[PDB]
């Protein structure tokens, strides 16, 4: 539940798909939302 | 949520103990 200020840290990191231990969504708002932007940036 | 768990692993294998074996091989089907 630490995903207070440090989405951007996850964010703009799984845009490359860095293999970087980051952060594990907690919440199935964020893993939806993290299945929409990573689709994104593979088409990106 | 074991069914969630193999959702969320399912999900996630194509976008990024024979079940391990079809998540593998699952995995080379998305790369």
């Amino acid at each position: 539940s630490f995903t207070i200020g440090k989405a951007i840290w996850l964010l703009w990191g799984l845009v490359f798909n860095n293999s970087v231990p980051v952060q594990n969504p907690k919440g199935t708002t964020s893993k939806i939302m993290v299945s929409v932007w990573a689709f994104f940036a593979v088409i990106f | 949520l074991t069914l969630s768990s193999a959702m969320w692993f399912s999900w996630g294998v194509l976008l990024n103990f024979s079940a391990r074996i079809l998540g593998m091989v699952w995995a080379g089907f998305a790369m």
